[PDB]
DNA sequence: CATGGGTGCGCCAGACAGGG
DNA sequence: CCCTGTCTGGCGTCCTCTCACCCCATG
């Protein structure tokens, strides 16, 4: 829901389900493209602290 | 000989990183330690003192190395693993992929109102650089023309 | 350029078809060139109704046929938009040739 | 007319749609203006191995219920009282009376 | 969104009982999904349970 | 325009080492 | 293995009434 200026307040949940779907569109695209392993390793470690 | 290794910098100010990594580089003269800079992840041409390695962490807006360890951080899976890298992002950029229609075969609609539909290819015309192709839309099949990159190949 | 014909039997039905998609493309895309007809397509045959004898009962039935072009005159991105799995014509045969 | 006449013709379209209607380069062409060295028609000569009843010569277009062979209309692939069968009963669309 | 953290078919319709825009604006057919917009059509509260 | 990353609390309690 | 020290977690009253302010930043 917006406040009364108009700009949206958005909730917490929303930037960590946001989070987690960027790293995970990331993590789809890198396996895509066969990215190195260490490139991988950060990628899956940073989804799974997401 | 200089092997490669892996940067991480914050994501979005990366051609500044690479700059200034250049920089750091003219500027403490280890000149003989350093061979190139590849573009979050940035590729250095490097050797492993530790000395090299204060170097690079102490370039601004520079977090770490990523490898197995700290201590030793690690070079990459295959030799030229970088260059492999910006290969696939320069083939993904050029996404070559199966689009066309022939005489019976059926076909992918992506463009204008019949995108997300599929056919099939009653006529073709090669030199009308045009696919007949029919969507089934509200059951009746809607027999309409189609080009090549208008369409993949299902 | 682009066609839109339809293909059905009755007049009678059509008229109506006739209706619904040069003003859903008004609304939308506004340009359209009119519905210009196509001449009326009969399809006569006498047959022998007697089972066994008398080739003299033969009895014309048709089943007719009609053709209509609605021939919109600009590729519009708004009129086949909102009229592409849409056709109020029940029992019709749509060729949106595009 | 006949039930066995009605199982020729599933028999008919089996054989048939088995080699004479998709294969017809083997049936058709290979006797076209060639030399007439006999290796076409050695061509032919496997052409007599293959069912005589799976040319499209056999092909009689029957009524689908009863197996009519006279009086026959294609544009229906029906007999010539199944189009009135339809015709009084409605089943066909635009299947009017030609009041003409 | 088309199909982002708030989507339109894999949720609902915002509005109640309206498809998306053109379509569906009275009491009649609740449930079709037009080409013109993957989305559900039914109330305002299907979407909290969803 | 849109995305991308301090240093003043105190007790209980059980799990994890660490001697013992 | 039997006791001893450390290391992290879990927790701390209820209703109300105003106020002020909610992501830069930028090629």
């Amino acid at each position: 829901v917006p406040l009364d200026g108009g700009r949206f307040a958005t909730s917490d949940l929303n930037d960590l389900y946001r989070r987690v779907i960027n790293r995970n569109n990331r993590l789809k695209r890198l396996l895509d493209l066969a990215a190195p392993d260490i490139i991988v390793r950060n990628e899956k470690r940073m989804l799974q602290e997401a | 000989k200089k092997r490669w290794y892996v940067v991480q910098a914050f994501s979005g100010f990366e051609g500044r990183v690479a700059t200034s990594l250049r920089e750091h580089i003219k500027l403490h003269n280890m000149e003989d330690l350093f061979g190139e800079v590849m573009v979050g992840y940035v590729l250095v041409q490097m050797v492993m003192n530790d000395a090299s390695w204060h170097l690079v962490r102490s370039v601004p807006r520079v977090m770490g190395f990523i490898g197995g360890t700290s201590d030793r951080p690690a070079p990459i899976s295959d030799k030229e693993v970088d260059a492999i890298m910006n290969r696939l992002q320069q083939v993904g950029d050029k996404p070559r992929p199966k689009t066309l229609f022939e005489p019976g075969e059926m076909v992918r609609v992506n463009d204008g109102p019949f995108a997300d539909f599929n056919g099939v290819v009653e006529e073709v015309d090669y030199e009308k650089s045009r696919l007949k192709v029919s969507v089934s839309i509200f059951g009746r099949a809607t027999p309409v023309e189609l080009d090549f990159s208008q369409v993949e190949k299902a | 350029r682009i066609r839109i014909r339809l293909k059905a039997f009755d007049h009678r039905l059509i008229d109506q078809a006739t209706a619904e998609i040069v003003e859903t493309a008004k609304r939308t895309g506004a340009q359209v060139r009119g519905p210009i007809p196509l001449p009326t397509r009969k399809e006569r045959f006498t047959v022998l109704i007697s089972p066994h004898v008398n080739k003299d009962a033969r009895d014309q039935y048709e089943i007719r046929t009609h053709l209509r072009l609605v021939d919109i005159v600009e590729p519009t991105e708004k009129t086949v938009d909102a009229l592409m799995r849409l056709d109020l014509a029940a029992g019709v045969d749509v060729q949106i040739s595009l | 007319a006949k039930q066995s006449m009605k199982a020729r013709e599933v028999k008919r379209v089996a054989l048939a749609d088995k080699y004479f209607a998709k294969r017809a380069e083997l049936k058709a062409i290979i006797s076209d203006v060639n030399a007439s060295d006999e290796d076409r028609w050695n061509a032919v000569l496997k052409l007599q191995t293959l069912p005589r009843d799976s040319s499209p010569s056999r092909q009689r277009n029957r009524c689908r219920q009863t197996g009519r062979p006279h009086g026959f209309l294609r544009k229906f692939g029906l007999s010539r009282i199944k189009v009135r069968e339809a015709a009084m009963r409605g089943e066909i669309p635009g299947l009017k009376k030609a009041s003409w | 969104e088309r199909d982002g953290l708030f989507c339109a078919r894999i949720f609902g319709p915002v509005k109640d009982y309206e498809c998306l825009c053109g379509k569906y604006k009275r009491l009649k057919h609740r449930g079709v999904i037009c080409e013109k917009c993957g989305v559900e059509v039914t109330q305002t509260k299907v979407r909290r349970e969803r």
